[PDB]
């Protein structure tokens, strides 16, 4: 029981926390049903159900005390999907279906056990391509999802705080890619896709009949952004549109400038900024083999080719276009259906290191996907073969490969929900087609590392200790 | 600069009875001064009495010079001192 | 090689401005010797003794990256903390990894020889979790606490982020190269727990240096099992904002009353000490926001008085243990919830002591000489009256309704 759990410290890093105690003094509240029923003597496969019961007291806080109910429903707290499923196994009617205490303990030692906080899944399944998450602090905590599952265009609408969505057809046709405006002055949000007509449509948070419909381009538009100001368009004819954030607002607005940074045998695929602060005024963007840099002139500065890259590595993972650019120090760059990552220098306009996600998959297809930054040096690569992989930036090495929990990583935005927080969605696929959205807390590497040496040092403790008792 | 004449009325001041640290310190000014704060380094009375750094810092700068006459001498009775004071002053 | 000499000309050429200049073969041969004597990585463990023995934070790095085990020996910490080192130097060895046992004795260590910058280095690791918006202080027999030690573990969200150097990541990505291709050929801090510090006083703490406008958003300060006398004043207007005040198992003598003019106090506890023989609270004194008041195991011998006027809203009232004579004076307060006068001398409670309180649920009355129960109010739900001498159920508690 809980009465039995004496707390040594309340400090989260420490080595020694809690300990079990037997005072001497089963309970009715905290007895498994087979000891319930004066079967059999106690046995290690009932000791799983109490740990069960006391696992579920700690994540109700408490509640309880005060044939087990949804933790989530009948009381109030945070999901924690892993230690629900891990609590529903370990609380079974047949004592062979328990797992041993040795495998709860080593499912207990997973990072993405801590890290993991909602796992949702979309019951309808549709191919979900896009998304993108809600800009506003506010209760309106949800996201955005676009997808394409007709000759017109699939609108999906997720809220995190309720777990139910809504979907629509208010496009022409299937959309590639979405996203958001906010305008605190004017308290104006709008919701801007790029649908595969060859047009882009405006939708108004505030009210759903509010839509408007804009200027119209040749090809399908690829890649939306929005810098905090305009609006970043892009086509897949190598097309820069910039749209006034504000001029927006009415129907049919007007581009303040287009350029033409490329042509039709190259779509821009990509936008992205600058990490740094004191590079805030440089916008990067990648026209199939053309890793270019516009200032906040809208006027390209700089212009590298990609073609140099068969040269060192293969011919045919060169020949593709560029994916994501992720502009930090140095540029990383994923091409179309390559499994290797090329890391790019500013200055220099020359290849600097290469990046074989081949390697690690198979210390364990290997698809590049989709890449993530964020300022604690990790580098969140999702691959399409459902693997997620955690690269430190300092020595561009492996933390750790996540995995089994879904088939095919399709998108990958950070976010921060209502509470403050800072958030990684993992928009993935689960072909049996079905699409599930895990929330990653952030700090996933860190609690990699501070897991790995934690569980280390503690068996150090009871190696001394074994020894010294012996 | 001033550290030198500095340690000059620190040596007029370590006559007057009840000195007392000022050793860190005097310690600290003769690692950064190898030379001339070393030739008054002489004034270091019993203080403290388990820093192996402060003996390696006297020998060193004992040996760093180790052709001026009179440091020779002054850090030899400071030695002898230091090793009346402790026995185990000898084995580090 | 490594035996002799090797250190004390490879740290000295290497850290003497290797850098900025136009020696990039030279810098190639040396970082080739590097990976061939970075075998047998007990060898690498040795160059982070002799590397950390003198105060040359800039290599270190390397060979922490490179791979060495930082709890290898006295540990290192200790010994670097010993003599006198650098912030850098500590700093990239807590975090790297070493046992917390080890940082344990290199606190008491830097403790001894008085410097705060390594003592708030260490005490950021030991005792701060910004995730809870806590420092944790509690039982590490710090005999003293100074505001220029606390002063770096609150956020002081002036401070920013600055990459000083990355000289020695990058002289460490490029000996791995070399090794392996000759293989190949707002949110401040709402807690301060100082408990069992084995303290004496606090007077360290006013005006203090950038830690003043930090405590004006504490909202908890546990100082209990430690061995205080008094609660400076100037603290007590400086906390504006706490809310739970832990001043147990302290030495007391008497209550000091301006803690009750703390602008949002609401748990005070002082108990456990020797406080006596009358809490005689100022009627100046206005403390409407005291939703507890625990002066339990003191020497008291009376009610405190003047707890109407001055803890209006109370909630409860805990004077278990304390030697109280019997009661005479009724309490008055509207809002009492949880009275408990158990382990006391009472004989007899006044005929009218506890009728101008209504809201009374629980009242725990043990180890007394109670033998007579006087008029009740009708809310009281719980009722422990134990080992005390009642030769009958009163009449009073037969008609109690709920
Ligand atoms: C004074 C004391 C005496 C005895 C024990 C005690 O638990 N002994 C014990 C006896 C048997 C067993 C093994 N059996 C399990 C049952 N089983 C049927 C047979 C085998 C174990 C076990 F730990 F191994 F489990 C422990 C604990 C304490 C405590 C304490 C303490 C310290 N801080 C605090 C703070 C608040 C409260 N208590 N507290």
């Amino acid at each position: 029981k809980p009465h039995n759990v004496l707390l040594f410290t309340l400090y989260p890093n420490a080595a020694i926390i809690a300990k079990i105690a037997d005072y001497g003094i089963g309970t009715p509240g905290f007895r498994a049903p087979e000891v319930a029923r004066g079967n059999v003597i106690y046995n290690q496969q009932a000791d799983v159900y109490s740990f069960g019961l006391l696992l579920y007291d700690i994540l109700t806080t408490g509640g309880r005390i005060v044939k087990l109910p949804d933790p989530v429903k009948e009381y109030g707290c945070a999901p924690w999907p892993m230690v629900e499923k891990l609590i529903k196994q370990c609380l079974k009617e047949n004592p062979q279906e328990r797992p041993t205490s040795a495998q709860v303990f080593d499912i207990l030692n997973s990072a993405e056990l801590v890290c993991l906080t909602r796992r949702i899944l979309l019951p309808k399944n549709v191919i979900v391509e896009c998304m993108v998450a809600t800009h506003h602090n506010s209760r309106n905590a949800s996201i955005w999802l676009g997808c394409g599952h007709t000759d017109r265009g699939q609108l999906s609408f997720l809220d995190l705080n309720t777990e139910g969505y809504t979907s629509e057809e208010v496009a022409d046709s299937r959309i590639l890619c979405l996203a958001l405006v906010h305008l605190p002055v004017e308290k104006e949000s709008w919701i801007v896709s790029g649908t595969q007509s060859g047009t882009l449509l405006v939708i108004n948070t505030e009210d759903g009949k509010k839509r408007h419909t804009l200027e119209k381009m040749t090809d399908s538009v690829t890649c939306l952004y929005c810098n905090s100001n305009f609006l970043l368009v892009g086509t897949a004819d190598g097309k820069l549109a910039i749209f006034e954030d504000k001029t927006v607002k009415l129907k049919g607005a007007a581009p303040l400038k287009i350029l033409n940074i490329g042509n039709v045998s190259t779509p821009l695929m990509c936008l992205s900024e600058s990490t740094n602060s004191t590079e805030r005024n440089v916008m990067w963007g990648g026209c199939g083999t053309k890793i270019f840099s516009f200032s906040n002139d809208f006027t390209i500065q700089k212009l590298i080719e990609t073609r140099t890259s068969q040269l060192f590595s293969y011919a045919a993972f060169s020949d593709s276009n560029i994916i994501t650019v992720v502009v930090d120090t140095a540029l990383y760059i994923a091409k179309q259906n390559s499994p290797v990552v090329e890391v790019w220098d500013k200055k220099t306009e020359k290849l600097c290191g290469l990046i074989d996600c081949v390697h690690f998959l198979r210390e364990v297809s290997g698809r590049v996907k989709t890449l993530c930054l964020q300022k604690n040096t990790a580098l969140w690569i999702g691959t399409g073969g459902g693997h997620i992989l955690l690269l430190d930036l300092s020595t561009r090495r492996l933390i750790r490969v996540i995995y089994n929990f879904c088939n095919s990583v399709r998108v990958m935005m950070t976010a921060q929900l209502g509470s403050l927080k800072n958030v990684m969605l993992v928009l993935g696929y689960n072909r049996k087609i079905q699409s599930c959205l895990t929330v990653w807390d952030i700090n996933l590497p860190h609690e990699v590392q501070n897991l790995e040496k934690h569980i280390e040092v503690r068996k150090e403790l009871a190696e001394k200790m074994r020894r010294t008792s012996v | 600069g001033i550290q030198k004449c500095g340690l000059k009325v620190i040596s007029s001041i370590v006559h007057f009875p009840d000195a007392l640290g000022a050793m860190d310190s005097v310690l600290h000014t003769l690692q950064m001064y190898p030379d001339d704060q070393e030739i008054q380094c002489l004034g270091l009375s019993l203080i403290g009495y388990t820093g192996h750094l402060l003996a390696k810092i006297l020998v060193s700068s004992l040996y760093r010079f180790k052709d001026v006459a009179e440091i020779q001498t002054k850090g030899f009775q400071t030695i002898l001192a230091i090793l009346k004071l402790s026995a185990s002053f000898s084995k580090l | 090689l490594v035996h002799h000499s090797f250190d004390l000309v490879i740290f000295h050429q290497m850290s003497s401005n290797i850098m900025e200049q136009k020696d990039q073969q030279f810098l190639n041969l040396c970082c080739k010797c590097f990976a061939k004597v970075a075998m047998d990585d007990y060898l690498k463990n040795v160059m982070l003794e002799r590397a950390c023995d003198q105060n040359n934070s800039i290599m270190v790095e390397c060979l922490l990256l490179l791979g060495a085990d930082a709890n290898q020996a006295s540990s290192l910490i200790c010994q670097v903390c010993e003599k006198e080192s650098s912030p850098k130097l500590v700093e990239l060895l807590l975090n790297s990894g070493s046992r917390e046992q080890d940082v344990r004795k290199a606190l008491t260590i830097s403790i001894g020889k008085g410097d705060s910058q390594i003592i708030s280095l260490l005490l950021r690791r030991l005792a701060l979790d910004v995730a809870n918006n806590s420092i944790c202080l509690g039982g590490f027999c710090i005999g003293k606490v100074e505001p220029s030690w606390l002063g770096p573990l609150f956020p002081d969200k002036t401070s920013n982020l600055r990459k000083q150097t990355n000289i020695a990541s990058t002289l460490a990505r490029m000996v791995i190269r070399y090794q392996m291709k000759s293989a190949v050929e707002r949110e401040y801090i709402t807690s301060l727990d100082l408990s069992a510090n084995e303290l004496r006083d606090i007077d360290a703490l006013s005006q203090k240096c950038c830690i003043s406008v930090h405590l004006e958003h504490l909202e908890k300060l546990e100082l209990h099992q430690n061995a205080l006398t008094s609660f400076p004043q100037q603290l007590c207007e400086t906390l504006k904002s706490l809310t739970h005040l832990d001043l147990h198992s302290n030495k007391f003598t008497s209550f000091p009353s301006y803690l009750l003019k703390m602008s949002c106090i609401a748990n005070l506890d002082v108990s456990r000490n020797d406080i006596g023989p009358s809490v005689v609270l100022d009627p100046t004194v206005k403390c409407p926001t005291l939703k507890q008041f625990n002066l339990s195991y003191n020497q008291l011998s009376f009610v405190p008085e003047n707890l109407t006027d001055v803890v209006e809203k109370l909630e409860q009232l805990i004077l278990e243990g304390n030697k109280i004579s019997g009661i005479c004076s009724p309490l008055r307060l509207k809002e009492l919830k949880i009275l408990n006068l158990s382990k006391n001398h009472i004989s007899s409670l006044s005929e009218n002591f506890l009728e101008a309180c209504p809201k009374v649920e629980s009242f725990s009355a043990r180890m007394n000489f109670l033998a007579a129960m006087p008029f009740l109010p009708p809310s009281m739900t719980i009722l422990k009256l134990s080992q005390n001498k009642f030769s009958c159920i009163p009449e009073a508690i037969l008609n109690l309704p709920h």
